[PDB]
RNA sequence: GCCCGGAUAGCUCAGUCGGUAGAGCAGGGGAUUGAAAAUCCCCGUGUCCUUGGUUCGAUUCCGAGUCCGGGCACCA
RNA sequence: AAUUGAAGAGUUUGAUCAUGGCUCAGAUUGAACGCUGGCGGCAGGCCUAACACAUGCAAGUCGAACGGUAACAGGAAGAAGCUUGCUUCUUUGCUGACGAGUGGCGGACGGGUGAGUAAUGUCUGGGAAACUGCCUGAUGGAGGGGGAUAACUACUGGAAACGGUAGCUAAUACCGCAUAACGUCGCAAGACCAAAGAGGGGGACCUUCGGGCCUCUUGCCAUCGGAUGUGCCCAGAUGGGAUUAGCUAGUAGGUGGGGUAACGGCUCACCUAGGCGACGAUCCCUAGCUGGUCUGAGAGGAUGACCAGCCACACUGGAACUGAGACACGGUCCAGACUCCUACGGGAGGCAGCAGUGGGGAAUAUUGCACAAUGGGCGCAAGCCUGAUGCAGCCAUGCCGCGUGUAUGAAGAAGGCCUUCGGGUUGUAAAGUACUUUCAGCGGGGAGGAAGGGAGUAAAGUUAAUACCUUUGCUCAUUGACGUUACCCGCAGAAGAAGCACCGGCUAACUCCGUGCCAGCAGCCGCGGUAAUACGGAGGGUGCAAGCGUUAAUCGGAAUUACUGGGCGUAAAGCGCACGCAGGCGGUUUGUUAAGUCAGAUGUGAAAUCCCCGGGCUCAACCUGGGAACUGCAUCUGAUACUGGCAA
């Protein structure tokens, strides 16, 4: 916390994607180095990206670590997301905030099972668009062989609804590319420009009133608690009222300071993952899935209607009916939360692949408007998405 | 030092100067050996405003002790006969 | 600050004519006075030396449109100053400008008066006072300014002046709306009525 | 510290090195005159008192010594001087 | 200590951290505490319309 | 953010390694009493913490939560 | 013009009167909590961990201390490019200014906190043996040289903090020499002791053209002063415990030497074996003290947040140094603990200054703006410094003011609630017609806090002088953090603006349903067992109302620790009974006596706070002028009945 963070370029939320130890740490390290070089960006390392006890007797990702680097026409906002099985929740809250992705195949492996439970993720949430990138390649001395798991690729994105095809399949290795290697340290300089020319620049909302969803908390010794998230729409400014709404009750606060990346703002817009310092408020009381609106806005909801598109077989997701009493986890913004079904009149079962509405009685308040949409997930699996028809309370 | 000057009493944008004789290294309303009136910057042209008594100013400065910036006003505010 | 309620009720449950709901109108007789304070009206109360005591406070109070805090503070003004503490009391009451006001006759009822006195109608000694609480000393000259001068709540109202006892202690001009606080209000002039004994036991245990 | 009038802290050291060298020198020519003391006459004491009766005075008017002390290092001496030899 | 908590139906099971006042109940031999319901876990009794300060529920 | 443990009728507890839930104490109903106790005659009075799956069938097999318990970390 | 003040009730019983606890009504708080919230004014806002701290920020300042024009910006003698005044550029204290660092003076104040401390402290009243910087009264002097020594080079050590060697240089830093006296010492004669120049301007004379010389300003050392300080000493007062009874060896006192600014076991050396203690030493626990605050009719009882005086402490323990003054909050040196840094050699730092953090907790705020005023530091001044302060935000945390419409309004409408279904009651409440526009919303006028400083101009002082310098009028240009200020005017229009306790008795206020010693209430007595005024809900009522209750806390009521003001035959309470030491108390007459006693006198009883009367915020809190008050205390002079001494 020093340098003031001076507005240039278009800024893009990034992150990458993929199954367990198939190269994504290795991935962004790589990025990190690479760009840093070059183009004259920050330099880093990758035991600066994962850390603590718990990433390093194991040797995974656990938690949502995050870089900052940046090109000649853009700057990036990196989010790596954990990728296994265990931690698929805090896993959403990194995919909720990125727009252009990196998906990481790998050319000796191919497809797994967790490559397609991530895509079949992102869709429901909000990704757009996604790049492909073959993380090993050397591993493998065979120009036929490595070309197979290409074709493989494109099946699973032309099969769950995304271009497939157009999307560029980049490949190389990130370790040879981590130390030095003019011929593959070229090879991620390429990917650096497919991040510019796909993934177009995304429209943000910069109009409708203030609103922030927390990804993770903080509390740095010296200012406060701090709470990270991107901004979903409006502006914020250092000194305006920011009454906090969500799980437990509804609090009012100020903001003292925004902050990207450990450097200064006056004017955090949306679209960027900003740290925001508060007014006088503990690490206990503040919990993670809160959110962070302006005064008299948006309300405190635990009981809503909405359109529910339940998925079967074909999709992802069930196969069986089910009857009122159902409480499965409901992810809308970042965090879970639990909530039992009531049927409308005249409805006896709900069968898997159907279109209808349901009242949803969450346990906890959840902020909340008519437009907005969620993903239902029961089982280690999804379930189906869908969207707010009308607030009770 | 010893020296007379303003206390500063009174309430919030509504100030009371207790123009009075203490020692330099005290402070603005510390210890003091006597007062000697009072200044007022709030009265207008009514009855009562400020007070000098002059024959303790010739007590303490005929010893020794200096005068402030505004008690210095004061003494030429009251003449010697004007 | 105000009670903002069903004013007549609280005159049937003292009894007599506390000067809340006069107006234009002369006399009630038009809510079955005296003997229905509430639902259960035809009940008759005992009444122990606490209650008589504090009926005659409850009156007192809502005649003049004080709250206890305030009345309180009122008390304790009486007690150090000289003479009968219960002459003391009464005259503190009279002294404030909506009752004032209402005496001269710029205003029907003393909710009229305490409004007028509050919408910067009130002049008194070239300076416009907005206090109800404001504390009248003797030899004053209150009156209305030309905005509010001449209006249509104060002409109508003037009239019922004309019906009034008129206190002997203040005079009225009432050609230019003008007023003249003469002297300080006596405890024979005013009342003849209301109990000040009571109320001066009240709080001094 | 974090200040620029750390300048006493120097100039302090400065001081008392010059200080306890003037201070030394003026107890040492007391101290020979404590010398002849005991067993002397009224001549070895009184040319060791006559060499320090200039040089504490001078000590006395710098501020070192407080003029006092000075009046008590002959009074006090010179009452051994001239009663015993 | 032993806290007496008022009002019909708690929240109160095993451990929850709760709010303690002054106040001897006159009844049970020993307990003379109350239980302040509303302050952190012990919430509100349902549906107490009259006297509400006392037990910790809100309007209507 | 993650690792573990805990939850069986109103309270205190057996139960199981797939066959449709028990024990004691309590409580309810009837006769007596103004009402009880005792005395006499009859009753489990259950969302096996909640909810889905593997099964013809699950407290007991496997997920996902609930609040609570304790443990380990990150620091715009 | 300065005191006009004292209430009771419930509760032992079948009932009574006692005794006696328990409970309640009232004030208040740095309060919290629960339910609710519109504004303004003035106050307040870590009581617990004196637990631990990231970040910024709280003390600097002068060229009027002298070299150095070390940097930077102007001018000026001269130079080089060429659009010969447009540009390149070396010297120059002649001005503006201004250094890592040497001096002068400040940092010891101002701020914070109560860990310790039960007497070293604090309070009140006296006292002799002291020193006191700047401020300032007075009387003299203010002589002339010396060496260094940081800057500044050089060569070097280091990651850094931070050196080292060898040279050169100035002074108001430092040291001798003359010169001294009412200063110092001695019985005297004597001996001895000090300093610094800077700053503005200028006629004659004098210029080696360095200036001498005059002059004003400041500035400088010696002494008797003054004031404010500060040090020390004694007397009384200053919590609880005897289930703490004997403690004390530099202990108590002397004589001598040392030491202290000063007296003194302050400290060594003998000498002497005393000093303290039932009018409580020692030991133990708890505690900053006071003005005051709260309460009380008062005597007292509690307390010592905020405002102010004193002490004590500054990460823990210790020590001294520099200074007039510290054994030093943001100095030094050691050790310790505990965080940071590192090139692993070694070095940093101290929030019980302001903000903020975590933690503890029932619980307490912004990492704001300003030197415009008020003092504070240095300054000739210009200014610069300031979390002292003055504002602003936050928080119903207090105290107080105004709001939330106002008249008329019968079909006594509708709906709710009760019922003897006749009707009553919610209720002139509501709906309508007549009418406002405090405060909020918007746009304009707009004070008072600002006294001074800067330039110029005439006069008076000052001098050789119409010059500078010092003073006084007198013109111009100005100086505001608070600030869309206080206040005023208009604009639109019922518009934006009410809860929450209680309702058996004490204690103001009733019925109906639901439940049936269950669920629950409660400050005491107590309510609930199928007709509940006590439980839960409903309508009605009562008291408070931007507050209300609940909890805790202190006094009060409690004459329930009783001096004023209680008791002890049987209610709690006469030792089982004598003798008796200290202690308390003492028949009666005449003296004296000044201790009690009283009477007067003097100084003191800090200021605020309190009480009385005034003045000012539109009013009140709040502020403020005067007086009384500060019930006392010490001495001085009397009275001499009563108390006491020594008497007869
Ligand atoms: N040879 C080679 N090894 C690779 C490459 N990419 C990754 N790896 C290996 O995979 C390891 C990195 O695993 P990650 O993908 O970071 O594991 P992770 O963080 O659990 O992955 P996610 O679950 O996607 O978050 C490294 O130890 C590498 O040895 C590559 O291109 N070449
Ligand atoms: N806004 C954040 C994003 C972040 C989240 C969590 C961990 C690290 C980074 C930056 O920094
Ligand atoms: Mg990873
Ligand atoms: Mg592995
Ligand atoms: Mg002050
Ligand atoms: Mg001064
Ligand atoms: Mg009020
Ligand atoms: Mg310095
Ligand atoms: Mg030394
Ligand atoms: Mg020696
Ligand atoms: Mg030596
Ligand atoms: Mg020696
Ligand atoms: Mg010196
Ligand atoms: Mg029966
Ligand atoms: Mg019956
Ligand atoms: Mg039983
Ligand atoms: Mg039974
Ligand atoms: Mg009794
Ligand atoms: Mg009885
Ligand atoms: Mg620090
Ligand atoms: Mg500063
Ligand atoms: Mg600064
Ligand atoms: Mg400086
Ligand atoms: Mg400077
Ligand atoms: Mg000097
Ligand atoms: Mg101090
Ligand atoms: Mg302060
Ligand atoms: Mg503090
Ligand atoms: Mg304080
Ligand atoms: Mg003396
Ligand atoms: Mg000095
Ligand atoms: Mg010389
Ligand atoms: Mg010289
Ligand atoms: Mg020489
Ligand atoms: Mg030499
Ligand atoms: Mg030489
Ligand atoms: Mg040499
Ligand atoms: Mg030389
Ligand atoms: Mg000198
Ligand atoms: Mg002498
Ligand atoms: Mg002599
Ligand atoms: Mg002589
Ligand atoms: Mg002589
Ligand atoms: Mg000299
Ligand atoms: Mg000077
Ligand atoms: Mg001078
Ligand atoms: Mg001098
Ligand atoms: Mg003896
Ligand atoms: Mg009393
Ligand atoms: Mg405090
Ligand atoms: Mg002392
Ligand atoms: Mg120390
Ligand atoms: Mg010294
Ligand atoms: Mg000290
Ligand atoms: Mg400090
Ligand atoms: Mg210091
Ligand atoms: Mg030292
Ligand atoms: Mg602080
Ligand atoms: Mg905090
Ligand atoms: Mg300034
Ligand atoms: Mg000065
Ligand atoms: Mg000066
Ligand atoms: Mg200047
Ligand atoms: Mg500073
Ligand atoms: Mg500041
Ligand atoms: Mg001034
Ligand atoms: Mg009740
Ligand atoms: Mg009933
Ligand atoms: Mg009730
Ligand atoms: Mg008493
Ligand atoms: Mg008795
Ligand atoms: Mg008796
Ligand atoms: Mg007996
Ligand atoms: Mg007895
Ligand atoms: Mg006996
Ligand atoms: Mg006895
Ligand atoms: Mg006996
Ligand atoms: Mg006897
Ligand atoms: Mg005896
Ligand atoms: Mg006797
Ligand atoms: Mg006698
Ligand atoms: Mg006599
Ligand atoms: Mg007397
Ligand atoms: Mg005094
Ligand atoms: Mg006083
Ligand atoms: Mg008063
Ligand atoms: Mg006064
Ligand atoms: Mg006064
Ligand atoms: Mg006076
Ligand atoms: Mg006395
Ligand atoms: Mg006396
Ligand atoms: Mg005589
Ligand atoms: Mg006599
Ligand atoms: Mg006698």
């Amino acid at each position: 916390s020093k340098e003031k963070f001076e507005r240039t370029k278009p800024h893009v939320n990034v992150g990458t994607i993929g199954h367990v130890d198939h190269g994504k740490t290795t991935l962004t390290a790589a990025i990190t180095t690479v760009l840093a070089k070059t183009y004259g960006g920050a330099a880093r390392a990758f035991n600066q990206i994962d850390n603590a006890p718990e990433e390093k007797a194991r040797g995974i990702t656990i938690n949502t670590s995050h870089v900052e680097y940046d090109t000649p026409t853009r700057h990036y906002a990196h989010v790596d997301c954990p990728g296994a099985a265990d931690y698929v929740k805090n896993m959403i809250t990194g995919a909720a905030q990125m727009d252009g992705a990196i998906l990481v195949v790998a050319a000796t492996d191919g497809p797994m099972p967790q490559t397609r439970e991530h895509i079949l993720l992102g869709r429901q949430v909000g990704v757009p668009y996604i790049i492909v990138f073959l993380n090993k390649c050397d591993m493998v001395d065979d120009e036929e062989l490595l070309e197979l798991v290409e074709m493989e690729v494109r099946e699973l994105l032309s099969q769950y609804d995304f271009p497939g095809d157009d999307t560029p399949i980049v490949r190389g290795s990130a370790l040879k590319a981590l130390e030095g290697d003019a011929e593959w340290e070229a090879k991620i300089l390429e990917l650096a420009g497919f991040l510019d020319s796909y993934i177009p620049e995304p429209e943000r909302a910069i109009d409708k009133p203030f609103l922030l969803p927390i990804e993770d908390v903080f509390s740095i010794s010296g200012r406060g608690t701090v709470v990270t998230g991107r901004v979903e729409r409006g502006i914020i400014k250092v000194g305006e009222e920011v009454e906090i709404v969500g799980i437990k009750e509804t609090q009012k606060s100020t903001c003292t300071g925004v902050e990207m990346f450990r450097k200064l703002l006056d004017e955090g817009r949306a679209g960027e993952n900003v740290g925001v310092l508060l007014r006088g408020i503990k690490r206990e009381e503040i919990e993670r899935g809160q959110v962070l609106a302006k005064p008299g806005t948006i309300k405190p909801h635990t009981k809503f209607e909405s359109e529910v598109y339940i998925l079967s077989k074909d999709e992802g997701g069930r196969h069986t009916p089910f009857f009122k009493g159902y409480r499965p986890q409901f992810y809308f913004r970042t965090t879970d939360v639990t909530g039992t079904i009531e049927l409308p009149e005249g409805v006896e079962m709900v069968m898997p692949g159907d279109n209808i509405k349901m009242v949803v009685t969450l346990i906890h308040p959840i902020a909340m408007d008519d437009g907005l949409r969620f993903a239902i997930r029961e089982g280690g699996r999804t379930v189906g998405a869908g969207v707010v028809a009308k607030v009770l309370s | 030092m010893v020296t007379i000057r303003l206390a500063r009493h009174g309430a919030k944008k509504r100030p009371f100067y207790q123009v009075v004789v203490a020692d330099s290294r005290n402070a603005r309303n510390g210890r003091f050996i006597e007062r000697v009136g009072f200044f007022n910057p709030i009265a207008s042209e009514k009855e009562e405003g400020t007070r000098l008594d002059l024959d303790r100013i010739a007590h303490w400065v005929g010893q020794g002790a200096t005068i402030s910036d505004r008690v210095a006003a004061l003494i030429k505010e009251v003449n010697k006969a004007a | 600050a105000r009670y903002l309620g069903p004013k007549l009720k609280l005159s049937r449950r003292e009894g007599t004519d506390l000067f809340l709901k006069s107006g234009v109108r002369a006399i009630d007789t038009k809510c079955k006075i005296e003997q229905a304070p509430g639902q259960h009206g035809a009940r008759k109360p005992r009444l122990s030396d606490y209650g008589v005591q504090l009926r005659e406070k409850q009156k007192v109070r809502r005649i003049y449109g004080v709250l206890e805090r305030q009345f309180r503070n009122y008390y304790k003004e009486a007690a150090r100053l000289k003479g009968n503490t219960g002459e003391n009391l009464l005259a503190l009451l009279e002294g404030r400008l909506d009752n004032v006001v209402y005496r001269m006759g710029f205003g029907a009822t003393r909710a009229e008066a305490r409004q007028l006195v509050s919408h910067k109608a009130i002049m008194v000694n070239g300076r416009v006072v907005n206090i109800a609480s404001y504390q009248v000393s003797p030899n004053d000259v209150v009156s209305i300014r030309e905005k509010a001068k001449k209006q249509s709540r104060v002409k109508a109202a003037l009239e019922l002046a004309e019906q009034r006892e008129k206190p002997t202690w203040l005079e009225v001009d009432a050609g230019k709306m003008e007023g003249t606080f003469k002297r300080k209000p006596e405890r024979s002039d005013l009342s003849a009525d209301i109990n000040e004994h009571l109320i001066v036991e009240l709080y001094s245990k | 510290n974090i200040k620029s009038a750390k300048k006493r802290a120097i100039q302090s050291e400065k001081a008392r090195k010059h200080n306890a060298s003037r201070r030394s020198m003026m107890r040492t020519f007391i101290k020979k005159v404590y010398a002849a003391i005991e067993a002397g006459d009224k001549a070895a004491a009184q040319k060791a008192f006559n060499e320090m009766q200039p040089i504490v005075d001078r000590q006395a008017a710098k501020g070192l010594i407080h003029k006092n002390k000075a009046a008590r290092h002959k009074a006090n001496l010179t009452a051994q001087i001239n009663k015993l030899a | 200590v032993t806290s007496y908590i008022g009002g019909e139906g708690h929240n109160l099971q095993e451990h929850s951290v709760i709010l303690i006042r002054g106040g001897r109940v006159k009844d049970l031999p020993g307990v003379r505490y109350h239980t302040v319901r509303g302050a952190l876990d012990c919430s509100g009794v349902k549906d107490r319309k009259q006297a509400r300060s006392k037990y910790g529920v809100k309007r209507p």
